[PDB]
This record gives C-alpha cells, structure tokens and sequence, in this order.
C-alpha cells in the first residue's frame, strides 16, 4: 500500500478518542513527495511545454494564439504565486485522477492545478491578459469553480464540450423520435447528458392516421432513448446518462413510473435513462381533495384544440378536457399516483418531481415557452419551443432545446475573501464565454437556444461548509437567513452583470421585451422586501461586503429597463458532484451525506473527511439523513426564492421512514415553493 | 440479500454430462505426448478426489449447519451438482480417454501423492471440526470450502483449460469449464456466508479469523507450490501454473470479503482463451402545513 | 440393480415451477368459495412444511447413512428437489394466488396447527434418532421417509388433484401432479433401500420391525384423520379424502415390502381424472464435387 | 364450426384409402353460400359502389379519374367475364381474410376477388382501358401475381408504399448509423422489410478519433436496429422485421453469430432482427485448405487504403491485408466459422448466406457496384453505393439503396396458357408502373436509386405444382430442364421488354452504359448454348411457344446494343408467402414442405392440400424434406443461371442430419453457382 494511502488510513485510527483529521495534510504531502511530484513531466521553461502539448495534439492553438507568449507566462506565474496547496489527500487525488491533463498511455502528469487552471483562465479571457489573471486569482483562491466539462476540456484538442446537459423536446411525430434519437447519441458523444421531454409523445393506443390502437406509447420510445445512451456511452469511458420527462397528466405516466420498478419485465424495464415526472399544480389539488383525477391522451387533445397538452396550462384547461368528449381520458386516483410515486422513489430514487406550477409561476420567461421539464439533473428550468423536424428534403422548423453551461461558486471561499460582486461578475463573464464558444453542429434546436438565449447556469457550493465551519446549524434559521442574503447578493450581482453584458453588447437575448425581467415585475419583491440579514451573526458575517437593499434593486431595475439582460437564464444550483472534492467544498448546497466517506479506489480504501471537519465543528457537520428533511426543503426554498432556474435537491432518507413521509416531505416542499426534487437517496 | 439472487443463477446453470459428446477427443488425445498423458489423467484424478470429498463432505456439512430454509435449498442445489452431475462427468472423461486398468493406477497413484493427500485432508479436517451451534467452526470450514471452490482446484483446471485454449482435447474442455463456472459461483455463495458469520464478530475475533485465513491459505500455497512442480515440471508449464494459482488465491480471499494477498500478474494468454419501504396511505391534512 | 435407472429416471424428470406459467390459474381461484380458498391454501402449507423438512433434513441425513456414491447421488440429487423445487413451487402457487397477508397467516398457521407440528415431530425425531453404522436406527428413519412420501402427502394432494379432475386450478395442478410423480419414484426407491436392511434381519427382528412399521403407520394415520377432519369438513370432503389416504397407506406399505392393511374402497372419480443438432467436423472431401 | 370447415376438415377422413380432395371443392361453395355472399357489401351499380369507396377514403381518386366509367365498368365486366372460382377453400380464405377490402369496423367485405383485380388493372394501366383489360385478363386467368404489398395496396388510400424489400447501405459514423435507424423506421411504418449492410461499420474495440477500444462494433448497431424495427412494426399489425447482412471477413462476425445463439444474453440477443451472412470466395478457399484465416477490423482497412473493407475485392485483397501491418485482424478457423454457421442454422435458421463471388460473376452491374448483401429475403441481388450522411445543415452525399419491384409468374398457368412472352411482357411493365409511382420522401438513396435503376424483381412461382401436376418429379432432370428452358425464355422477353420500354422512354438505367448488357457480354452463354429443352416431354411441354433460340438471343443482344435497357435488375425469384395461396400454388420455385399442411386459424383446424393433389400425383408431390438437397440445390442454380438477381432457397433438413451435412449442402450450392441461401427448416 502506497505511504499517502496509509497516512490517509491514519484519520480513522483515534488517537485520545479524537480522530487524526492532520493525518490527511500528511498524506496530500506524501501524495505529491511520492507521485505527483515523480509523475509530474517537467519542462525547461513554459515554452517548451506550451510546445509540446500544442503540436501534439493536447492543446488548441487557437485560444494560446490570442496571448504573446509573455502574457502567457505572466498568467501562469499569477497562477503559481499563491502557492496552492490541497489541504486533504482526496482533492489533489480526485484532481490528478480525473481532470489532471496525462499523456496519451496516462503514464505521466503534464498538468498541475496551477497549468489548469491557467489553462481554462487563457482560454475564458480569448485574449485579454488582465483577464486571463483575474479568472487564474478567482480560480486559484478557489472562488470559483467552472463545470467538470468545462475545467477538464477548456483549451484541450481532444476534449469534448463544455456544455454539461442538454434538454430536448420530443414532438409527437415518428421523424422527431429519430431525430430526438441521433440528436440523444451526437450529445452523448459529446459527454453530456440528454434530458428529453416526452409528454407531447402520444400515449399507448392512440391512432397513426386513423388506425386505432397503434401508437406504442412512450414506453417504446424510451427504450429507444435507452438504446441510444447505451451505444452513446462517451466511447466507452462514462457510461451514457440519459432523463426521460413526463407530466403527471400523461396517460402513459403509469406505464411511464412502471419503468422503474424492480419487478418491471424485459420488454418495459428501462435501465439506463432516468425518469421525471412533472407535475402541475392541478394534480396536487386533485390528490389534496382526494377527487379522482382523469390522465389524458395528447393526441386527442392536440387534434380537438390544435396545441400539446403540456403546451397550456392544466389549472384552467383541465375541467375542459375532461369534459369534452372529444378527449380521451382514463380515471386514476391522484392520491394513488402519489403514493406509487413516493414508492418508486423510496426503491430506486426516481422519478424526479418537476412542480411545474411552483417554477412557472416565478419563471421570467413564460412569454417565450412555459418550463414543462427539466435536466438530468433535475436543475435547469427554462423555456422550451418543440421543433418540426419534418421529412427528407423537406425544411425543418428548427425550436429551441435547452442548454445551460454551468459554473459553481465555493460560498466558503467567496465570503471569506469578501467577494460576492467579483466572483459572481467574473463567473457571469466565464459561462458566458462558454456560451459563446459552443455550437454543436448535429443539435440544432441546441444550437439555435444557445444563440437565442443565452442562458448560463451560475451555481454554488460549500453551502454546509460554510455553515459548519462558521459555528451555524444548516437547519437553523441562521443558517436559512444567510442562504437568503447571500443568494439574494448572488441574483443581484449576476443580474447587474447580464445588464453590463447587454449594454456592452447592445444586444439582449431573444424575446427579452416580453420577458418579467423587461417589464420590472422580476423585481417587485426585490423593490419591496428588504433581503439583508436579520441576526447579527450573518450580519457579521457579511460584513466588509455591501448588501444590496431596495434602493439598490431599484437601480438595478432601472439598469435593466434602460439595458436589457445579456442572459435569459443566469443562476442554477447544480448537484457538482467530482468537482467539490477539489475544490475542498460540500456538494452543491446539499447537506454532507455523512462527515467522512470511505471510498474504494482500486484494491485500496480512503477516507475522505469534511472539508474543515474537527472536533469543534464535529456536530455542525450534521449528516443529512440526520436532518430534518422539512428544514431542508425550508433551506432549499430560502435559496430557490433568488434562483431563476432550479436546484438540484436531492431527499435523504431514513430506511425506517415510510412511503407517506416521503409524500409529506414532497407536498412540503411542493407548499414551499420548490421547483424540482432531485433524489431520494435511503440511508 | 443475496440467496434467492444464487439461486435464480446456480438453476438456471443446470447441465448434465451426456449433452457433451465425448469421444471425438480422441483425435487429439492420441496426439499428446507421454508426459502430456501422464499430467493430464494425474490432474483429472486430483480434481475428482476433492470434488467428492466436496460432494459427500463439504456442502452437505455447510447445508446442515447453516440456519435459513432458503440457504438450505441453495446449499442442497450444489450439493446435487457436486454428486449429481460433476462426478458422473470426471468419471465419463477417464472411461473415454484411459481404459479401465489404467484408471486404477492412476487413482492408486494419486490417492498416495503426498502434495493431493496434503491438501485433501488439511480441508476435511476442517469439515470434521465444525461443532454444533458454534459458528467460528463454521467459518473455518467455510473457509476451507472456498479455498477448495476458488482456489486448490486451479493448479488442475490449468491443464485442460490449456489444451482447452489450443484447440485439443475440446470435449472434456468443455465440460470442465462448465464444472468450473459452477465452483466459481460455489465460492462466491459459501464465501458471502462466511462475511456473514465474519461481521457478527467483536473486532479482536475479526483480527483472529484474518490470522486464521492467511495463515491456512499460507499453509496450502505452499503445498500448491511443491504439487505444481511434481506434475507440470515435466511438461514445463510450472512457472505459468503457479502465476494462475496466485491470481486464484486472490479471488477466493476477495471471495471471503479479504484484500488480495499476492501481487497482480498477467495469465498465460492460452489459459485466458480457454477461460421496499414500508407503504403507508396519506391520511390527508398532510397536504396542508 | 436399480440405483442406476432410479438415477436416469430422477435427473430426467428434473423440472423447475417457472416453466408453468400461473395466471391462467387466476379466474377459477377468484371463483371460489371462501371455505374452497382456504383450505386449499391450508392444505399446500402443510406440503410446504413436509417438502422443507424432507429436503433440509430426511434426504440429506439419509444420504449421510446410506453406503455407495451411486445411492447418494440419487438420494442428493432427490433432496434437492424437495426443497429447491418441490417447497419453492408452493410460494409460486401462493404468490400467484394470494395476497401477501393471506401468505403470511397461513404459514403463522403451519406453525401453530397441533396435527401439522405432531407429524413433523414424528417424522424428524425419527430422522434425528438416525446412529451412524446401525442399521436398525436408519430402517426406522426409512420407513417414516416412505410413510411421508406416500402416505402423508395424499391428505394434501387430494385437492388440487380434486380441481384438476374438474378442469379447476390447471397450471398449480400440474406443478402438483409433477411433484406427485416424483413423491412416488422417491417412495419406492427409499422402501427398496428399507426392504434391504429388513432383509438382514432374523425372522424375529423382522417380526419386530413390522410391529414398528404397523404401529408408527397406525399412530400417523390417527393424527391424519384429525387433520383430514380439521381442513375439509368446512368444503364436504373428509370422508372422501379419509378413503384416498387408507388407499395410499396401501401404497406405502407396498413400498416397503408390506401387505396392504386397509380394506380396498372407491376413490372419487375426479380424483382419478385428476391423475442443438448433432456436429461432425468438415472433412476435406466435403469441399470437393 | 361453421360448414365449409367441417367440409374442409372431411378431406382427411379416408374414403376408400383415399383422401377426400373434391370435398374442398364443396368447402370452397359453402365459404361463399354461407359466409362471403353473406358478408358481401352490394351495390344497385358499379358507379355507386366506386362513388362508396372514394368517398369513404377506400380508393384514390387520381388513379380512378384517369378513366371514363365507361372504361372503368368494362374493365370490372372483363375482370367478371372469367367466372373465376377458387379451387380451394384456402384460396378463398386468404384472399377474403388478406387481401379484400373490408370495411372500417372490419366486418364486411367491400372487394371480391374480380374487383380487386380490376383495381389492380386500372392502377396498373394508368390511363388505358386496354392495357387496364389485359391486366384484368392476365390477373383473372393467375398468369401473373402481384406481390402482397401491390396486390394488397394498388388503388388504396389507406396504404402502405407497394415496395417492401428494402436494402440499406450503412456507413461507418455514428450520423450514418442514426440516418440508418430512422430509415429502419421509416420503411418499417411504410410496410417494408429492411435489409441493412453492416460490413462498412468498424469492428468493436476500434478507434473512435483517435481514442482506443472506444466502438461498440456491429452488434451495438444491431441492438439499436432490433429496437427501431420493434418500434415500427405497421401501427400494431404485423412484428417489425428486419434483416442485418455482416461480410464473413468482418472481425464481429463471431459476434455477430453470437445474437442469434439462445444461450446469448439479453444484451447479446436480438430476436426481431434476421441475420446474413456474405461469404467471398476467399473465405471458402481459406476453408478448403484448412488454411487459418483472418478477421478483419475495417476501419484499420479504410485507413490504410481509402476504401471500405467490404468495397474491394477480398481474393485479391486478402493477402495484402494479412501482409499489412498497418491492418489491424484477428486469427480465426474458416472451418470452425463453417461449423458454427451450419450449427446456427440448424438450432434457428440463421444466418442467411449470401456467395458474393458467385452473384458478383454473373452481376451485369458490377462498374456502379459489387453486391455486397441481400434482402430480408436472401433473394435481391444489386449493385449499392453508401451514403454519406453529414451532420445538420450540411448536405448529405446521397447514395443508392436498393429497393426493387416484386411480382411472381405462376408458372402453372403461363405453361397453360402458352403465354410465356405476353405475361413476362406485361408483368415487367406492371412492375415498371408501380417502380415509376413509387416515391419515398423519408430514404433518399432507395428513392434516388429507384429513380436511377429502375430495378424490378420479376419472379416465378408454382415450379413444385407444375410439374408434379405434369408427372415430373421436382429432383429428375427433366425438372431442370424444363427449369432451364421456361426461365431462360423469362429472361428473353424480361430483357425484351427492357429494352422496348428503353427504346419507347429514349432512356436507359442509370450507368447502363458501363453494364455487361450494353457490352453485350450478358448474352455470351446466350449466344453459344442453345437452352432448347433435351428432352421430349419437356418440349412437348413447350408446345406452341416460340423457344428463343442462339439466332433470337443475337438478334436481342444487337436489339439491347441499339436501344439499351430500361431496368438495371429484372428477375428475382421471392417467397411468395401467401399470394401463393390465393393463386392456387405452391411457393416460390422451392419445392412444397407438405402435401397437406394443418393450419389452426381462431379456435379451428383447416387443412390445404397442394394445389392439383390426387391420388395420381400424390407420388410426384414429394415434400421438400424428403428429398435430396442436392438436386434441389441443382436446380435452382439451373434456374439462377437465368436469373440476374438471387433466388430465395430455402434448404429442408431432416432432424437427423447433421451439422456436416448442412455444410455440405452450402459448399455444394457455392460449387453449384447458388447466390444465396435463405433458410435451413428443420423437419
Ligand atoms: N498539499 C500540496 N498541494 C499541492 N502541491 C503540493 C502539496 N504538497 C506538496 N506539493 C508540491 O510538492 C512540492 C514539495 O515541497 P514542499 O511543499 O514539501 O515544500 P518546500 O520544498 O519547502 O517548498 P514550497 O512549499 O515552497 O513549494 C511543493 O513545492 C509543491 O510543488
Ligand atoms: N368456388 C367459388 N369461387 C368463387 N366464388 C364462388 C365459388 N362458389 C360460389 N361462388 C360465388 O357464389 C355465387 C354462386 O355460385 P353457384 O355455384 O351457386 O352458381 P353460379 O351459376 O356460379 O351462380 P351465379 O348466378 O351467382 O353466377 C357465384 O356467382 C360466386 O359469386
Ligand atoms: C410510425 C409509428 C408511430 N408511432 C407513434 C409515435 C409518434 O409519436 C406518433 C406519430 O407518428 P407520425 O410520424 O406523426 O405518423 P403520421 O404523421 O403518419 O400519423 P399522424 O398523421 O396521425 O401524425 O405515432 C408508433 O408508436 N409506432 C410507429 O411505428
Ligand atoms: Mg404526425
Ligand atoms: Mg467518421
Ligand atoms: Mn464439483
Ligand atoms: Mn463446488
Ligand atoms: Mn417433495
Ligand atoms: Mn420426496
């Protein structure tokens, strides 16, 4: 076993009744006197090794070509001045392992932390070197962490793209499946995940040009989608991930839930996309009144109004469905779906929960589309327009599929250097770079939403860290009042700097002019409700830092109606899942899973402790299965109140807890504003 | 969590000797030289004496002791395999390849080996051992039955998975790769019962039964040593044979729920070719807060 | 002269309860009356609790005592089909049937039942009592064994036979009617191997062993006629029933060498009703015309 | 059970040692005395019930309106002047129960045999009452049958495309392979079965841009294909079906195999896709010595050499390939590839095998290109050029995929009617019609090479009936003859009447010019072997037909140099599953399986003896499994020799023959000439 290995093995063994959390410091060094250090390819100066790497085929040259080779060096010196260092042996390991640049047979180390991110600093600047600096200070203080897509494929020749996920729309046609299809396998070879909408899909037994009884429903197409994620798998490496979205009100939603049972037979079982389902306001109410609720056939209901059923709103179009009787319907008990629901994801974690209600009635662009679905990871709600891929050498009507470029920033390291405006502005400015720089040539309802909206997805983490680390309970109302002021500075920052972007650029994003962001009603409880910390511990906290108040919204309202928005979409919490660990952070503003995790890597094992986890902190650093899941659904509100798109909020559970307290946590938080449930993960 | 899983897999399994025809092996078998001839039926003849010390011992001792119907019926399955159908197929190779006389030598032979009768009898000691309601006796000869399963008897599997690999003797090949899949998934089953007995134990006994295990496949490593080199030195394969008996011994400990004991090795390329929350209704007023 | 045909009958028969398919079965359960379900539920429940201790406990320590690798094959390979396919089949009828409550009441009910707990008593004190090298104790064991295979399963198999013979409950019938053509082929083959250690016997010993043999049959069939009573007073058929456990009884005795000791009567008429190709190598001949 | 059964089922019960055979007959009247008249829909005219069926979307008005009534009603009384009458309950059955038009509720019966033919006539005809009436009289007497897609669908509005053999050309990019799905699916909802080639994907563990053991290989590809034709399987009604050709040299060919083996996993397994197998000449020399042969991976081979591996010719290129170092293959026994091929098909009937070097000899095509694969039914022989199928919004380099005409001479009733010229002249323009009226808007390569080939399968059925109604039996070598004979004068006036509709049209196929028809090496053995009959009963036979002759064929050879030919592909020789038995004969050219076969339709039995079974013939009707495979295999190379695309052949095998013996039966059919092999039943 190697030396780092062993003193990282040394945490667990106590020593006084006291875990030896400094063992780990001891291992970080061993894993970098012993490998890093040995494994590590040095060159003569950085010009041999900007050479090296660019001629054989580890670099573009196009984004180094913007630099004279002074600022590259001047950058790469910033980078190395702070003399990072990794405080626990799994950051540097996770680093080295998954986002470290190797040499072809990954024999050798060509990329340290600092080359990295010097690297993706470089390629976010596109030739401004004061830049360039300021992403490698906002990067190497760890204030920002871009997405694992775009860290570990920012400036590589071999990378893939820097988009994490990818949202489409399904129309209910046999051309839009197969092109939904190739659209799902080119995206999955590219390396992102593939969410897709099936609700316009007709469901099963509905007719193909008057012949009854045809249609095999959404469960044929998605074992369709499924094929396709299992023969897309990233050439092998990543196995392909796939998000199949219905709404509640399908008729196939049983069908669609019966995917995920463990008994499910061969021909129904679905195994490597996972399964949302959307439900609307009206299905809550129905369950709430325990009156039974009618599932609809899309197809009639498109041919009787000439729009989808997910196209309109099912709280004021529901009574009328079931009342024509040119709509087909089946009778199902809503409180019954919700209990087959709350099993399913007591099994097996699915589905995700999108309350469409909850994100449609704050989503600032319903004018462009209503948000019907969301990603793979059960964050990103945006506007959607289904495309009409038609037939050969016939044109197609090109809509808008979604796409969000996503972007973390580490709330521990922010607060501390007292950087909320910068780090926000600056991360604003790197995703919409990202944005710019991606077109994907094989989606082009992708491309085409990328162009048009704009949208970037501005996440945080070492929410719990912070928490911890600052002596604040993630359950307490402290903790709460923090998330608010932070994230209300986060939304305002961010809006300020899409503004910015718009004025510099005198361009908006598509149909900004009907957006609520246009109209000034996006900040009415910005210009009428005071988001400043209410204890004096978050005060404090915040202190050195200018929290924006009424006056200030107002400004920036003003800014807005005279500017426009670069960005239609800017802030979505995605659940970060490698990428904390270098970082040093907790996952997302999830709560720790458990204080150190024990993590198999090869034939050895190690234990990775919280970031900052000691025996002061030790009860701070709750476990989230622990934890009251209704204060965390209060937590995730607080947040979700100044997050334009979702949060990816995984429920943690306990195995003694029944299927009704998992229902009762979802209508909590479905009471509370929550847009989407990620996971329901069983201790 | 895993019995009904086995034995969904060990049925499914099922297979009887006189599906394979036998006696177009012949072709080849005429073939081989007398070294090749004289290690083969030496190996074949270790192979069934501890499988029916496995089949008559071993399995129906494991079945008496373990506590769970469903353990029982899975435990009897393999039990059958062992006497049912493994035997009949050791005893239908010999009959075609040896005549009856030359099956008795070999037999007389390797029943005095001293490195076979090491072996054997250092696992039935164990069988013999186990004592009612006392599952540390259990354990050791769970132990003993998966160094048996998943590891002892690959220094023999060796021999016809090489010819096996080459295009030679290709009946019998098959067959013994059928018996070998069923000890694989043998030793993984009785293995998962021993990890069960293992965690119930305080962790000053765990450290005991660590000792205990190491220290007996020591003891039956170094015997596989010196058996390998009386029976393959004279067809040359010994250095290969002891690389794929190490790699073995690893599978039976991660069997046991142990790290591997030996560093990792390439295998002999020809060897490697033959190779529910509880549901409960809402109650309403838990859609109003 | 016989284990070898018993053997190839045995492993020909080998069948699985997953070959049947049961939701054809779902109609005529549903019409039923509450009486009919019950005490069909009841009477496979009591099967179940046979088969489990005949595959978990009879066959196996039989297998132990018996003498020849031949013989415990056949005795292993029959305790396997006890308990992995005979008793396993029962939950595949049940989980076909019923609802998970209406399963777990019956099987609390197997152990609670005074007539269902004495039999198993009975049956398993005998195989327990079973001392290694004495023959006397194994013949004892061996005659319970036969009176379970062929006599006390009948009390059970009565109704599902009763259904088929009406074209009622088709596919749990012939799950039933394959694990009673097993029953029967494992009855005679115990009863030859009791007829052998009876056969050594002095004509006084032999007295003796048919007063045990009368007198055990006697004690079961009392204590099955409460049961009989017990289980099909509530659907009419205990008289019925009582006259095809006497007939069986015969049966059993029979096995065992035995005059029959029931007067012969007439046995319900439903009751009655109710009962890869071949691969040669290319020569290079074949390539030319 | 209704009368005719119980009069069809008398047929078994033995009169005098003798089956009742006129007792169908009987059958025959009461299926319309009780049940057919009955369920008949009648009309006071013909102008009102064609007046029903356009207005009730039954017919289309195009092909209709090209007509005077006066015209259409003389057609339908020419089409009722014959009286027709089915000779056999059978006959009847399948067409009332197939191929007549009922209503929407599936009810009643809107179209008798006459009327269908008559619709048939008139879509044929295009505008020409007379042609229309010799259509009708050429129907009406069963001297031609339309295949089951025209027979069922000409003249319908609710139809399918009247092609359903389709060949698919797949090249090796993941957008080819999505393209290649979507046509799958395509042609599936159209009706059609689809033959893919998969020679020119990459085998697994290739490199996917310059990332190792990154492809899945061809089996991936197969998994996603099973999935689309299980999609798209005719709106419910019939099982998607589709077929996967793989060159024998491909390195999955083990693989490959490996899906139509039952102790093949789940994700091994395909069960709706059919297989085949394309064996080069090379392959079986390999064989024949005993030589160790080798699997190629073909994406090594595209690197080296620019080409496809299954683009070149592999006699020529083996040894290169083996020699290459560049090329990257795989040891394997031919021998053992052999075995396990016989193996297969024994245990379910795959793989088809396809002779490439035996088609590519006499291919009249090989300049445009060398066939590479067949049809679903092992019978379409054409040259393919692949597509390249770009990303979006770029445009594709579209290719030719094959997709030719079906229609079936019932050689009973040619012979009969001494009209061998007059209805191959008629069944190639028929064929020419409805290849011209055929347009796909979702395959642009089959619509471009139906456009540019012009390609037509004429073929010929009831060959087994003939001549055991005839007393020849189907192995003497008075069969082969009169086989050699009838289909070499098929083939005169199929090439005749080519070359007229060339001259009339003043166009030819696309690259004729470059065809052995145009250097008129097609007619060598044509003009040096006289294929008069040699023996005298069978030119007795062919008494009162003109036999063409050495002086004819030179005289057609100087008539195709000066006017060309119009088709690219003529002949081929299908199935003829159940048009064979409206027509009253046994199927395709292969000899019958059972003299009377036991069929159970609902809850009841029928029984149809061979068409013209008596007492006298009962001898001559030998079944298919009972015969020697061998002289089967003789003549349908006899009649292959006049067919320019393949022949489906079916091998009958005995239970107790074995692996050996089937791979003898394929060695002797390769020596023989034999294009293709279609099926192995085992009996
Ligand atoms: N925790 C760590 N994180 C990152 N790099 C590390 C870490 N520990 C060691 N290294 C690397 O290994 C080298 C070993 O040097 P070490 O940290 O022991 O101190 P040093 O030799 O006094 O110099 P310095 O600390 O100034 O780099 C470091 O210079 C650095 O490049
Ligand atoms: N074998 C048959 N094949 C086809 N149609 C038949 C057959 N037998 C009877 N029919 C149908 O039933 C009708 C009655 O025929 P039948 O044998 O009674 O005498 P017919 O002289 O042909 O009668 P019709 O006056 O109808 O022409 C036929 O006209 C035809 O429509
Ligand atoms: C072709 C086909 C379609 N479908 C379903 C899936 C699609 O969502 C739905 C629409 O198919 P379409 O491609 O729209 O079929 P269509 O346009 O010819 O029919 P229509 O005019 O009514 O739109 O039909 C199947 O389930 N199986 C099939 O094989
Ligand atoms: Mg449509
Ligand atoms: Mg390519
Ligand atoms: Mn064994
Ligand atoms: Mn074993
Ligand atoms: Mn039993
Ligand atoms: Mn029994």
């Amino acid at each position: 076993v190697p030396k780092w290995i062993q003193l990282n093995n040394e945490i667990m063994i106590q020593k006084d009744g006291k875990f030896q959390f400094d063992k780990d410091k001891e291992a970080v060094h061993s894993y970098f006197v012993d490998y890093i250090n040995q494994n590590t390819v040095f060159f003569h100066n950085l010009k041999e090794k900007l050479d090296y790497l660019v001629e054989n085929q580890y670099y573009e040259e196009e984004f180094l070509s913007l630099y004279s080779f002074e600022d590259i060096k001047e950058v790469f010196k910033t980078a190395y001045a702070k003399k990072f260092r990794f405080p626990s042996f799994m950051s540097a390991f996770k680093f080295y392992n998954d986002y470290a640049l190797k040499t072809n047979d990954k024999k050798k180390i060509l990329e340290r932390y600092e080359d990295r991110i010097s690297i993706v600093a470089l390629f976010f600047a596109n030739g401004d070197t004061e830049k360039a600096k300021e992403y490698v200070n906002l990067m190497i203080n760890q204030e920002y962490q871009p997405s694992t897509p775009t860290f570990l494929n920012a400036g590589r020749k071999r990378r893939g793209e820097l988009v994490s996920c990818f949202l489409l729309e399904v129309n209910d046609s046999l051309n839009d499946i197969s092109r939904a299809i190739d659209i799902s396998m080119q995206l999955s070879k590219l390396g992102g995940g593939v969410s897709l909408n099936l609700s316009k899909l007709r469901a099963k037994g509905e007719a193909i040009k008057d012949v009854e009884n045809a249609t095999k429903g959404v469960v044929g197409v998605m074992k369709l989608l499924d094929n396709a994620f299992r023969y897309a798998d990233q050439m092998g490496q990543r196995q392909g991930s796939g998000a199949a979205y219905l709404n509640i009100f399908h008729r196939d939603i049983n069908d669609f839930l019966d995917t995920k049972k463990i008994s499910a037979d061969e021909d129904v079982r679905v195994k490597t996309l996972s399964i949302g389902v959307v439900i609307p306001d009206k299905f809550v109410e129905l369950a709430r009144e325990d009156k039974a609720a009618y599932v609809f056939y899309p197809h009639t209901i498109y041919k009787e109004y000439g729009q989808h059923m997910d196209e309109m709103d099912m709280n004021e179009m529901y009574d009328k469905f079931v009342d024509n009787p040119r709509v087909k319907k089946e009778k199902i008990n809503p409180r019954k779906l919700l209990e087959k629901l709350a099993m399913l994801r007591s099994e097996s974690g699915y589905p995700y929960i999108m309350f469409q209600d909850n994100v449609n009635k704050v989503h600032a662009n319903n004018h462009i589309s209503k948000v019907k679905f969301s990603n793979l990871c059960s964050e990103v709600l945006q506007a959607s327009q289904v495309s009409s891929y038609t037939d050969y050498d016939e044109e197609d009507e090109i809509g808008l599929d979604i796409s969000c470029n996503l972007g973390s920033l580490n709330i521990l390291n922010v607060m501390e250097h007292k950087s909320i405006e910068k780090t926000v502005k600056l991360a604003t400015d790197s995703l919409t770079h990202v944005s710019e720089t991606t077109d994907i040539r094989n989606a082009p309802a992708v491309r085409r939403a990328n162009k048009a909206m704009k949208s970037i997805g501005l996440g945080a983490m070492n929410l719990h860290g912070y928490l911890a680390q600052n002596g604040i309970a993630y359950e307490s109302p402290e903790a709460r009042d923090f998330a608010n002021t932070f994230f209300m500075m986060v939304n305002f920052y961010s809006i300020q700097r899409s503004a910015e972007i718009a004025k510099e650029k005198g361009e908006t994003f598509d149909q900004y002019e009907g957006s609520t962001y246009a109209t000034g009603e996006y900040f009415d409880k910005y210009v009428s409700t005071d988001f400043s910390p209410k204890y004096e511990k978050i005060a404090n906290l915040f202190e050195g830092m200018h929290i924006p108040t009424t006056e200030d919204w107002k400004k920036l309202k003003a800014f807005v109606a005279e500017h426009g928005m670069y960005h239609s979409y800017r802030l979505c919490i995605a659940p970060t899942g490698s990428i904390s660990y270098v970082q040093s952070s907790t996952a997302s503003v999830m709560p720790i899973m458990e204080r150190i995790e024990e993590r198999t890597y090869g034939n050895s094992k190690t234990y990775y402790p919280m970031p900052g986890l000691a025996s002061n902190n030790w009860f701070f650093y709750k476990e989230a299965y622990d934890m009251d899941m209704f204060k965390v659904v209060d937590m995730i509100a607080t947040i979700q109140q100044h997050i334009d798109q979702g949060i990816s909020f995984t429920l943690f559970l306990k195995d003694t807890m029944t299927t009704r307290d998992l229902n009762r946590i979802d209508l909590y938080a479905h009471h509370r504003g929550i847009k989407t449930i990620y996971y329901a993960r069983t201790k | 969590d895993f019995t009904q899983m086995f034995y969904n897999q060990n049925v499914k399994q099922f297979w009887l000797p006189e599906e394979i025809a036998l006696n177009g092996d012949l072709l080849t078998w005429k073939y081989l030289g007398k070294n090749e001839q004289d290690t083969y039926m030496k190996v074949l003849a270790g192979l069934t004496l501890l499988d029916t010390e496995q089949g008559n011992t071993g399995m129906p001792i494991v079945a008496e002791h373990v506590d769970g119907h469903q353990r029982k019926a899975v435990l009897n399955f393999m039990a059958m395999m062992e006497n049912a159908v493994h035997a009949k197929s050791y005893s239908n190779i010999f009959m075609t390849l040896a005549p009856t006389e030359t099956i008795n030598e070999v037999f007389e032979w390797v029943k005095q080996n001293k490195y076979l009768q090491k072996k054997a009898q250092m696992i039935v000691g164990l069988y013999k051992a186990i004592q009612k309601d006392d599952e540390i006796s259990l354990f050791k000869a769970m132990v003993a039955s998966v160094y048996l399963e998943s590891f002892l008897f690959y220094s023999g599997f060796y021999y016809p998975l090489y010819f096996y690999g080459q295009g030679k003797l290709m009946q019998s090949g098959e067959i013994i790769n059928l018996i070998l899949r069923d000890e694989a998934i043998h030793g993984v089953y009785v293995g998962l019962l021993a990890q069960e007995i293992y965690n119930k134990q305080t962790e000053e006994k765990k450290a005991e039964l660590r000792e205990f295990a190491i220290d007996l496949l020591n003891q039956l490593y170094e015997n596989e040593l010196e058996y390998t080199e009386d029976l393959y030195d004279q067809v040359g394969l010994s250095h290969d044979v002891k690389k794929f008996i190490r790699y073995n011994a690893n599978k039976a400990l991660m069997n046991l729920g142990f790290d591997p004991y030996f560093e990792e090795e390439d295998i002999n390329p020809i060897v490697l070719n033959g190779l529910k929350a509880t549901v409960e209704p809402l109650k309403d007023d838990d859609f109003y807060f």
